[PDB]
């Protein structure tokens, strides 16, 4: 497997700094051309930056001079310092093989996963969470959650009962509210004849705040 | 610099159908064309390169064709996890290159009708201020609906909120949430908190209600 | 003798350069038709030799031609160094290095390692290694051969269209 793993996003005020890696396995960093691209919330993509085996970078005019495509052979990572951010620069940023061409070898066939990139004067919030409890009962089944409240930045993952629970979960995008915090919920499906019998957590996890929330989710 | 046109925006069609997508450029581009498949918020998938070639892996129901200015994506039959935003994009002008705008294709179904739930909020928020209703329409076709709050039957506006989920990777149903969030003290100051519910898939709108504390 | 250079019937490509020694006696910018030339440490024998390399690429590449310059053609085909004292001539040859249908007979090297240096040569046809496994001669997955063909047709933008080109160095 041809892999290109990503790391280090994050939040970064107007201004500020930050370092994107991409570790790949099974491909050659420094024998490759190879690419960074990007995605405002809601958007297009945008090719970033190019880079040449022998060394010859190129980038779109929107971040020319405040950006810089490196890599390193040792570690075999290529790597985007981003500098002098701004909320337009506010992205989700992959790394791919390739120049985006249409001949193999420059095509872009492998990618990373991406990491968000949010440039913001906000600061930092973890998350409050409330169970949204049953009650009782329509059509033989019942629904419960968890409501994760007023947090920044993203992302937040949920998962029940450690992991255990997926059939019938629908966590929700989150939305921005008028307070410049996020804020989601995450709810199941289960029988409703299994209320007082199955116990049910809901494992938050806020990674900027190091937030780990578990709440149980009871019938009041 | 180049500029690509796609269309249509935004696509809808059945599982089985055939679907196709146009993207055109304002010069002479030879094939100097691909396409790239994108899931919301997760990384492209190349799928053609140089017009028409199949991306190796990508399955063979995908096709692509076209030279000079106009394109075309192709995919024979649709499958009902094909839903995404498919992008071209040129490879003629000076790096770096650029894409096309981007055309989202949803899977077309049967009308299902949501299942409705209501929650009051919980005793530890209220503790710590402030008070959410949140209100759940589950597994439901098509996306459009009515979500109405009513709170002793005065109809609320400017304090709620829908989220949707992406459609489902098996039946190709919705879900979405309305959450109406208020102040402990507009909180208490009513009784009968309802949630009214309009959609194609129900013969007359669905209410779910409580009563503060009841 | 710049005739044997300038009006030569067929012409190399640019990774497999070709050079030309001058041993020898404004004649030329006089009676033009070219679309670049550009002279470096001097403008319009009195030296101790003269080179003049001459190949075909795209319109949109002239532009590497050039002291300090970037991209394939001057990173793995034809390198001019920084201080290059001399001039480049190009011209539009789409009349004679087009063909319907395309002419692929113009090479270009698409995949290298590293930079050549000014003046350097690189005619190899290994096969690219672009992974940590060698390619044992084969193509395929990153294992690329390293040439790639121009497709000079006659309908060309003319940024793709073919230019020859001679650069005479002076030392
Ligand atoms: C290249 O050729 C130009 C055109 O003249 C051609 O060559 C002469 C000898 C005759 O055969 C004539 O019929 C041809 O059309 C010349 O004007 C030009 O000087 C030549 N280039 C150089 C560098 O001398």
């Amino acid at each position: 497997e041809v892999q290109l793993v990503q790391s280090g996003g994050g939040l970064v005020k107007p201004g500020g700094s930050l370092r994107l890696s991409c570790a790949a396995s099974g491909i050659t960093v420094s024998s490759n051309y190879m690419s960074w691209v990007r995605q405002a919330p809601g958007k297009g993509l945008e090719w970033v930056s190019v880079i040449y085996s022998g060394g010859s970078t190129y980038y779109a005019d929107s971040v020319k001079g405040r950006f810089t495509i490196s890599r390193d052979n040792s570690k075999n990572t290529l790597y985007l310092q981003m500098n002098s951010l701004r909320a337009e620069d506010t992205a989700v940023y992959y790394c791919a093989r390739g120049e985006g061409g249409s001949i193999v070898g420059v095509t872009s066939d492998y990618w990373g996963q991406g990491t968000l990139v949010t440039v913001s004067s906000a600061s930092t919030k973890g998350p409050s969470v409330f169970p949204l409890a049953p009650s009782s009962t329509s059509g033989g089944t019942a629904a419960l959650g968890c409501l994760v409240k007023d947090y920044f930045p993203e992302p937040v993952t949920v998962s029940w009962n450690s992991g255990a629970l997926t059939s019938g979960v629908h966590t929700f995008p989150a939305v921005l509210q008028s307070s410049g915090l996020y804020s989601l919920s995450s709810v199941v499906t289960v029988p409703s004849s299994s209320l007082g019998t199955q116990t049910y957590i809901c494992n938050v996890n806020h990674k900027p705040s190091n937030t780990k929330v578990d709440k149980k989710v009871e019938p009041k | 610099d180049i500029q690509m046109t796609q269309s249509p925006s935004s696509l809808s069609a059945s599982v089985g159908d055939r679907v196709t997508i146009t993207c055109r450029a304002s010069q002479s581009i030879s094939r100097y064309l691909n396409w790239y498949q994108q899931k919301p918020g997760k990384a492209p998938k190349l799928l053609i390169y140089a017009a028409s070639s199949l991306q190796s892996g990508v399955p063979s129901r995908f096709s692509g064709s076209g030279s000079e200015t106009e394109f075309t994506l192709t995919i024979s039959s649709l499958h009902p996890d094909d839903f995404a935003t498919y992008y071209c994009q040129q490879s003629y002008s000076t790096l770096p290159y650029t894409f096309g705008q981007g055309t989202k294709v949803e899977i077309k179904r049967t009308a299902a009708a949501p299942s409705v739930f209501i929650f009051p909020p919980s005793d530890e928020q209220l503790k710590s201020g402030t008070a959410s209703v949140v209100c759940l329409l589950n597994n439901f076709y098509p996306r459009e609906a009515k979500v109405q709050w009513k709170v002793d039957n005065a109809l609320q506006s400017g304090n709620s909120q829908e989220s949707v989920t992406e459609q489902d990777s098996k039946d190709s149903t919705y879900s979405l949430s309305s959450t109406l969030t208020l102040s402990k003290a507009d909180y208490e100051k009513h009784k009968l908190y309802a949630c009214e519910v309009t959609h194609q898939g129900l013969s007359s709108p669905v209410t779910k209600s409580f009563n503060r504390g009841e | 003798p710049f005739g044997e250079v300038f009006n030569a019937t067929r012409f190399a490509s640019v990774y497999a350069w070709n050079r030309k020694r001058i041993s020898n006696c404004s004649v030329l910018y006089n009676s033009a038709s070219f679309s670049t030339f550009k002279c470096y440490g001097v403008s319009p024998l009195c030296f101790t030799n003269v080179y003049a390399d001459s190949f075909v690429i795209r319109g949109d590449e002239v532009r590497q031609i050039a002291p300090g310059q970037t991209g394939k053609i001057a990173d793995y085909n034809y390198k001019l160094p920084d201080d290059f004292t001399g001039c480049v001539i190009a011209w539009n040859s789409n009349n004679l290095d087009s063909k319907v249908g395309g002419n692929y007979n113009y090479l270009y090297r698409l995949f290298r390692k590293s930079n050549l240096k000014p003046f350097e040569r690189d005619i190899s046809t290994e096969i690219y290694q672009a992974g940590s496994t060698p390619c044992n001669g084969v193509e395929g997955f990153n294992c690329y051969f390293p040439l790639q063909s121009y497709g000079f047709q006659p309908t060309n933008g003319v940024g793709y269209q073919p230019y020859r080109v001679v650069v005479l160095s002076f030392e």
